[PDB]
C-alpha cells in the first residue's frame, strides 16, 4: 500500500524543470525501494517455506504405511514461488 | 480617441486645454477639427496595436515597475507611481516570479512589443522632408542637403 506524495505547486524554487528533476529522483527512489522489499520478502517467504520442508520431510521420513508416504510425497514436491499457487 | 467619447461641453474643456501648444516659445493651435472617421481609422490600428503589447508583454516588464520601485526611489519615478495608483483598471496578477530560463522566449516576446510600438511610432511619425545644415543669422534661410 504506497502512496506518491506531491510536489507543491504554487511554490518551487525554479520551476517546471526542478519539480520535474524532483520528481523524477523521488519516483526513482521509490520505485527502487519496493522492488527491493518486494523481493526481501518474497525471499523471505520462499527460505522459510524450504527450510520448513526438510525439518518436515525428516520426520515424516521413517513410517511405511501408503498414507504416510503418500503425505510424504506430496509434503516433499519441490516449490518455487512461481508453482504455489496451484 | 477623445471625440468618440461623445459628450457636451467636455469636448469644449479638453479642446480649449489641449490645443494651444508651446514649442520653442511659441504658441500655435489648430482648430475645427470635424472628427471625421478617417481618423477613426489612423485610430483603430493604435488600438490593435495597444491590445497586441498587452497580450505580448512580458514576465519581466510589469514586475520591472514594482521591483525599480522598490530598489530605487525618486519623484520623477513618483510621477509614474501617480499614473499607475491613478488608474488601476487591469489589476490581473500573474503567477510565478522565476524566471528559470526562459529567455528565447522572452527575446521573441520583447521582439513582438518593440515592433508594435514600431507600428504606433509609425503612425504617428511623418516624413522628414529637409536636413538643415547652415542657418542664416536672421533664422530666415537655412540650407539643407535632402529633398524628400
Amino acid at each position: 500500500w504506497y502512496t506518491v506524495y506531491n510536489i507543491n505547486d504554487p511554490w518551487d524554487e525554479n520551476g517546471y524543470l526542478v519539480t520535474s528533476i524532483n520528481k523524477l529522483v523521488y519516483l526513482g527512489k521509490l520505485f527502487v525501494t519496493l522492488n527491493q522489499s518486494w523481493s526481501k520478502l518474497e525471499k523471505v517467504a520462499m527460505s522459510q517455506i524450504v527450510t520448513t520442508q526438510n525439518h518436515l520431510s525428516g520426520h515424516l521420513r521413517k513410517n511405511e504405511n501408503f498414507n504416510a508416504v503418500y503425505s510424504q510425497r506430496v509434503l516433499q514436491t519441490p516449490l518455487t514461488g512461481q508453482r504455489v499457487e496451484s | 480617441l477623445i471625440a468618440v467619447h461623445r459628450e457636451y461641453n467636455e469636448m469644449q474643456t479638453i479642446i480649449d486645454e489641449l490645443c494651444s501648444i508651446q514649442y520653442r516659445d511659441v504658441l500655435i493651435k489648430l482648430p475645427d477639427i470635424v472628427n471625421d472617421k478617417q481618423s477613426m481609422y489612423s485610430m483603430k490600428t493604435a488600438c490593435i496595436s495597444l491590445s497586441m503589447i498587452t497580450a505580448m508583454a512580458p514576465d519581466i516588464v510589469r514586475t520591472y515597475i514594482d521591483r525599480l520601485t522598490l530598489e530605487d526611489h525618486s519623484m520623477l519615478l513618483i510621477k509614474c507611481q501617480e499614473l499607475l495608483s491613478k488608474r488601476t483598471t487591469l489589476s490581473t496578477q500573474r503567477c510565478g516570479q522565476l524566471h528559470a530560463t526562459d529567455i528565447k522566449d522572452e527575446l521573441k516576446k520583447i521582439k513582438s512589443v518593440l515592433t508594435m510600438i514600431d507600428q504606433i511610432n509609425s503612425l504617428t511619425n511623418e516624413k522628414t522632408y529637409f536636413v538643415v545644415c547652415d542657418v542664416s543669422a536672421d533664422n530666415r534661410m537655412a540650407t539643407c542637403i535632402y529633398k524628400n
